[PDB]
């Protein structure tokens, strides 16, 4: 593999993962800014994630869209793995909501446009995302997220079964009850996203796995007062039990509630 | 030396009839077992997945260091390039040279 970690020189750390950390780097000769995932080996084959991730970093090096992370390439040495990643200098999604507390209707609207967009584009390529999480979405220099989690799948439908994941909070029914599932699981996804945007927490969190099992399986969630008619449209359109009744995504994107907010 | 064989290089075909493309990575001891697929459509800029399921079907053979595809009811529409691409247990790209195929006939009608 050609790339090679003297083409690059390494700055700070921009945060520790499971496999290994992520640095701030740049490549030697353009200078452009980067960062460089580390992952080790040993880990990785520690976890039997190995052979999964070499599917996902395949598929994740097609992808070219403003709202998902790119992934310019990747090289190893005996013991780890160098993932080659678009830097995102505005962090996580999850931080900024941290800091916000709620989002308002306008970023709310915004950041799910975005997300409609690149799941549209990736619709186009014919791959499938999964569950997406906020910590798994980064910002860029304009404020726009990237898809970062490169949870691609190539079966339509799939009955796969990953990822043991910090809890179910982002996962659809079918998912958590053990059926088939496919890019309708998107929608639903959204309708998580929205909520948690707006509110401050995701519909189905709770104290214990069992209640938050139940009320995912029941979809059972409640808006607080503030959250405004046109928002309780769109979610309650989203988080639809039957796959087959979730809409599609260009109904979000021309959703009243999101051509009203949207500043894109 | 390694080499990613791809078979057949160019097919025709005709509507209903069924295809299946075999990718072998040879002359390694590296592991061929994480193979995806991808096509070109004739006249297309766009490279697309090719999603498994409905009429498309895939298999590895880890013993021969093997994967195929296979298209059943072959279309007019599914004319165009087609690559096994993957990433292998010693973490290099590997590719095949790929498939033009060509659905003909027999029957549009
Ligand atoms: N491409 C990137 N640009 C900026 N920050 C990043 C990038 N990738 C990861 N990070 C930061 O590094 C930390 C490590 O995260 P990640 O690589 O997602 O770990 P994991 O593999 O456990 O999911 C993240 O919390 C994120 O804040």
């Amino acid at each position: 593999r050609q790339w090679a970690l003297e083409d690059f020189e390494i700055g700070r750390p921009l945060g520790k993962g499971k496999f290994g950390n992520v640095y701030l780097a740049r490549e030697k000769q353009s200078k452009f800014i980067l960062a460089l995932k580390v992952l080790f080996k040993a880990q990785l084959e520690k976890a039997g994630v190995e052979h999964q991730l070499r599917r996902e970093v395949e598929i994740q090096s097609h992808l070219r869209h403003p709202n998902i992370l790119r992934l310019y390439g990747y090289f190893h040495d005996a013991t780890r793995v160098y993932l080659i990643l678009e830097y995102a200098p505005l962090g996580t999604v999850y931080r900024e909501l941290q800091k916000l507390s709620k989002f308002d209707e306008q970023r709310t609207a915004t950041y799910i446009t975005e997300l409609a967009n690149a799941l549209s584009y990736c619709h186009s390529k014919r791959v499938i995302h999964r569950d997406i999480k906020p910590e798994n979405l980064l910002l860029g220099s304009a404020g726009e997220l990237k898809i970062a989690d490169f949870g691609w799948s190539v079966h339509a439908p799939s009955s796969r079964r990953t990822t043991l994941a910090g809890t179910l909070d982002y996962l659809p029914p079918e998912m958590i009850e053990g059926r088939m599932h496919d890019e309708k699981v998107d929608l639903w996804s959204l309708g998580v996203l929205c909520y948690e945007f707006l509110v401050g927490k995701p519909p189905f969190e709770a104290n214990t796995y069992q209640e938050t099992y139940k009320r995912i399986s029941r979809v059972e969630f409640t808006f607080p007062d503030f959250v405004t008619e046109g928002a309780r449209d769109l979610i309650s359109r989203l988080l639809k039990h039957n796959p087959s009744q979730r809409p599609m995504l260009r109904e979000v994107l021309e959703h009243p509630w999101i051509t009203a907010n949207s500043s894109k | 030396m390694a080499r990613v064989d791809q078979t057949p290089r160019i097919a025709t075909k005709e509507t209903g009839e069924s295809l299946t493309i075999n990718c072998v990575l040879r002359d390694t001891a590296c592991a061929l077992d994480s193979t995806n697929w991808y096509r070109t459509k004739l006249g297309s800029t766009k490279e697309q997945t090719i999603s498994i399921g409905g009429r498309y079907s895939e298999t590895v053979d880890e013993g021969s260091n093997s994967a195929s595809l296979t298209i059943r009811d072959l279309r007019v529409e599914d004319s165009g390039t087609y690559k096994c691409k993957a990433i292998d247990s010693c973490w290099l790209s590997r590719e095949g040279a790929g498939t033009v195929l060509t659905v003909k006939g027999g029957a549009a009608a």
